[PDB]
């Protein structure tokens, strides 16, 4: 059985930080890569982060470089995506996905239920 | 006008950390890298390992594997070096030299700050 | 790594002459070696890029030659303001590493 | 007990482009492949014909190490039998291949925010490559009545297009340094072992 | 000078079969023949440049080659939208000859 | 820099149509996957490497083509498969725009 | 995204002259062989003219059916292509397309012009 439990969302003033977490259970977590996928209110998917198998390489696109950081602790079987210095454009529901190889190039088999973070006020 | 003027001299005790700035101005910061070198007095230069100025990840020389951190903020154009757990041998004139992302020769250098350790 | 020895360690020259240095490699480093000049408590400047080409800004007398593993830096018509210590620093394999440095003083 | 130079071909600064891949003929080793098994960040340690765990113990005579820079998508073409652009006009492997393929992710090291137009790749040829053959022919494929005398134009195409290699393209489009080891055992007493 | 006669004014095939348009030329035109496809009520688009390769945005079904004088273009698993004109032109000598056209329509 | 075009935006078919869903690229990528998002939940995986099927899907979906064109073939769409369909290859940083499927 | 838009559609009696232009956008203008072809319903397609790159000294050639009476000119700073045609006959009726570059990659086409004769 494979399920991805995620939590940590809410609303955050533009300029603050927060922690979107993702807990995995059911597989050998340290041999399958992970990624974070966000979805705008126009429902147009895109990557924000991608990490390799052992935690050796971390990839971020041209928009969120330096202010998005992924992290991965194998013992607690969790996933950490820490944000910083948000604009008003990054309001999206963030999906925790599991790759199907060591690297990022493989399939995305099992997904998460999403976690809504909307910046305003 | 292209120069990299750093912070002034520092003076720390064995065990306290230090933070060294290296501010760039004049050249487009993403077009080149940033290399740090350490020169103990009476010895030759030693490469401390560069930092890719677009993303901000380091690449350490295997001598200074842990214990150092080439952090980077780009809202202000400044590189940063941080030395945790100062020992009694690493007093130098820590330069910062702009070596390219395709060439790797160090043309435009800095004045250099000095971190002596005593009690 | 690539340990780069320079010999001799000291020089004793007079102004208005020619003198030549040496920076012998360990592995073959084809035209990826540079030369640096450092005076008393200053930043080093760049003298010649890529073991033969000169840099805009310096006087036109510094020009080194050789490729392979043996490299010599040839300065002609030496002046008194060329006092300092001279550094050779490779770039081919990783990590980059500089030579031990020899100094050029005056009689 | 002289170690043979994997350090000259792995952690080097300038890998040559794929249309002229530099080839190092390694011989008289005591080849310590255990330094590879402690280096973490390798994308693919794939071997065709040999097993990776029994790689330290068997002997060879000559081991060739090629090196080039390709896109991260095109790595899926450095393989026995696959066709495309890299294995059809740049660098093709035979179907009885007995070596390994190692790949990197060098987006940190081989990319500026401007176009890193140093790296080139071939676009076409009049015939597909015989295996293990490089082609440095740099002239315009004419195929017309017009002798265009060496300047590009209509019906006169330069064969080498250039990559961009920005650090914001894509995880499959940022350049992957690829080193192809190709072992052999031709009819000679073995030197490479250990 | 160069004339191309496209000797199929109307080719009609149903959905799911193989359609092959034939286009042979005047004389020794080595590889410099393209193919253009025109939807009705639209400008033509590119199909195949230099008689072998595939232009960007073409489906995998569309290929056809040959050298000398006889050229062809082979469509497999023809779709409902793939009713179009098919032109073949040459650019070996400087007058370019758009040959005859070929209209497709499903029975 | 790669764009991904899914054309057209809204494609409508009833019970009894066969249909193909296109996804073209700017420069030639090798593979191309396909995801399906029902309204309200997360998207799931249908096809990896342009031709296979994930376990648990009906055998009416099939992909074809390589190079710069990829088409997802539906044999006969039921009322269950009326959702958004996204193509995405590894080398994009973006997804497709999304083609919706509406009953008639 | 690159597209070429064009104008200059009309009718005049034979013996007239018309200079129709084709503007463009989205792509590097000075590295292109922008040609013109003509679509008539009676003869398929015909080739009109060709202006080469800036590096080939604007090597401009036409078809032998339009010797002298047809001439083309570009200006890459304003990024448009001027085609003026002289003292016309009756069977040159049809749609005149606008092309970025023929018989290679990036082979984009325009939409044509409705020009006619009496
Ligand atoms: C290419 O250069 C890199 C340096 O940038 C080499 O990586 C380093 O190689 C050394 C030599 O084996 C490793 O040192 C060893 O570390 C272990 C601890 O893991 C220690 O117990 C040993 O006594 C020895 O000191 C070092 O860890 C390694 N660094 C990293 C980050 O991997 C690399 O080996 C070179 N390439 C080749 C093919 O040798």
């Amino acid at each position: 059985e494979v399920m991805l439990v995620e939590s940590g969302g809410g609303v955050v003033k533009p300029g603050g930080s927060l922690k979107l977490s993702c807990a995995a259970s059911g597989f050998s977590f340290s041999t399958y890569a992970m990624s974070w996928i966000r979805q705008t209110p126009e429902k147009s998917l895109e990557w924000v982060a991608a990490i390799s198998s052992g935690g050796t390489n971390t990839y971020y696109p041209g928009s969120v470089k330096g202010r998005f950081t992924i992290s991965r602790d194998k013992a607690m079987n969790t996933l950490y995506l820490q944000l910083s210095s948000l604009r008003s454009e990054d309001t999206a529901m963030y999906y925790c996905v599991r790759h199907s190889g060591n690297y990022v190039d493989s399939v995305m088999d099992y997904w998460g239920q999403g976690t809504s973070v909307t910046v305003s006020s | 006008q292209i120069q990299l003027v750093q912070s002034g001299p520092e003076l720390k005790k064995p065990g306290e950390t230090v933070k060294i700035s290296c501010k760039a101005s004049g050249y487009t910061f993403t077009d080149y890298g940033l290399n740090w070198v350490k020169q103990a007095p009476g010895k030759g230069l030693k490469w401390m390992g560069w930092i890719n100025t677009y993303s901000g990840e380091p690449t350490y020389n295997d001598e200074f594997r842990g214990r150092f951190a080439f952090s980077l903020e780009t809202s202000t154009i400044t590189a940063y070096l941080k030395i945790n757990n100062l020992k009694n041998e690493d007093t130098a004139t820590y330069f910062c030299a702009r070596g390219g992302n395709w060439d790797w020769y160090f043309d435009v250098w800095g004045a250099g700050t000095t971190v002596t350790v005593s009690s | 790594d690539i340990v780069l020895t320079q010999s001799p360690a000291t020089l004793s020259v007079t102004p208005g002459d020619n003198v030549s240095l040496s920076c012998r490699a360990s592995q073959i480093i084809s035209n990826n070696l540079h030369w640096y000049q450092q005076k008393s408590h200053e930043s080093p400047r760049l003298l010649i890029k890529y073991a033969s080409q000169s840099i805009s800004g310096i006087p036109s007398r510094f020009s080194g030659s050789g490729s392979g593993t043996d490299f010599t830096l040839s300065i002609n018509s030496v002046e008194t303001e060329d006092f300092g210590m001279y550094f050779c620093q490779q770039s081919n394999t990783w990590p980059l590493t500089c030579g031990s440095g020899t100094k050029l003083e005056l009689n | 007990t002289n170690l043979c130079p994997f350090d000259e071909v792995f952690n080097a600064t300038r890998f040559a482009s794929v249309y002229a891949w530099n080839r190092k003929r390694i011989s008289n080793c005591v080849a310590d492949y255990s330094v590879l098994y402690n280096l973490a960040p390798f994308f693919a340690f794939k071997c065709y014909g040999v097993s990776p765990t029994k790689l330290n113990d068997l002997c060879f005579t000559n081991v060739y190490a090629d090196s080039f820079v390709i896109r991260g998508n095109e790595v899926s073409q450095i393989a026995p039998g696959q066709t495309g652009n890299i294995a059809d006009y740049n660098y093709k492997l035979p179907d009885d291949f007995t070596g390994c393929v190692i790949a990197w992710n060098s987006n940190k090291l081989d990319s500026k925010v401007g176009g890193n137009y140093n790296y080139l790749y071939r676009l076409f040829r009049k015939s597909n490559l015989k295996p293990f053959e490089r082609d440095i022919s740099t002239e315009i494929y004419q195929a017309g009545n017009k002798p265009c005398n060496g300047v590009a134009g209509f019906n006169c195409y330069f064969p080498l297009r250039s990559y961009g290699f920005r650090p914001t393209y894509g995880v499959g489009h940022q350049p992957y340094r690829v080193v192809v080891l190709s072992f052999e055992l031709l009819h000679a007493p073995a030197t490479v072992c250990g | 000078d160069i004339v191309m006669t496209q000797f199929q004014k109307f080719m009609s095939t149903s959905v799911g079969d193989r359609v092959s348009i034939t286009c042979k030329a005047s004389q020794n035109v080595r590889t410099a023949v393209a193919w253009y496809q025109q939807k009705p009520g639209q400008s033509p688009k590119a199909m195949i440049y230099l008689a072998s390769n595939r232009h960007r945005g073409v489906p995998d079904r569309f290929t056809g080659s040959g050298c000398g004088t006889d050229f062809t273009l082979t469509i497999s698993n023809v779709q409902c939208e793939d009713l179009a004109d098919y032109f073949c032109l040459q650019h070996r000598n400087y007058p370019l000859t758009f040959g005859g056209g070929t209209k497709l329509e499903i029975k | 820099q790669i764009v991904l075009t899914q054309s057209p935006a809204i494609m409508s078919a009833s019970l009894g149509e066969e249909i193909t869903l296109t996804c073209s690229v700017s420069s030639s990528v090798s593979d191309m996957h396909w995801y399906q998002q029902k309204s309200g939940t997360s998207p799931k995986v249908f096809i990896y490497s342009t031709s296979n099927l994930a376990s648990g899907v009906p055998s009416r979906f099939s992909g074809s083509g390589s190079g710069t064109f990829y088409s997802l073939t539906i044999s006969s769409v039921e009322a269950e498969d009326a959702a958004y369909y996204y193509c995405h290859q590894w080398s994009s940083w973006t997804f497709g725009g999304g083609t919706k499927l509406e009953i008639k | 995204e690159v597209k070429l838009e064009e104008s200059g559609g009309g009718l005049v009696q034979p013996g007239g002259s018309m200079k129709l232009s084709c503007a463009a956008s989205g792509f590097t203008f000075s590295d292109a062989w922008m040609d013109w072809v003509r679509q008539s319903p009676e003869k398929g397609l015909e080739w009109v003219a060709q202006i080469r790159r800036k590096a080939n000294n604007h090597a401009t050639y036409y078809a032998e059916s339009v010797k002298g009476r047809f001439t083309i000119s570009r200006d890459d700073s304003k990024s448009s292509v001027y085609l003026q045609m002289n003292s016309l006959r009756a069977e040159d009726t049809g749609i005149y397309y606008c092309i970025r570059g023929m018989t290679y990659a990036m082979d984009f086409w325009g939409q044509g012009t409705s020009v006619t004769v009496s």
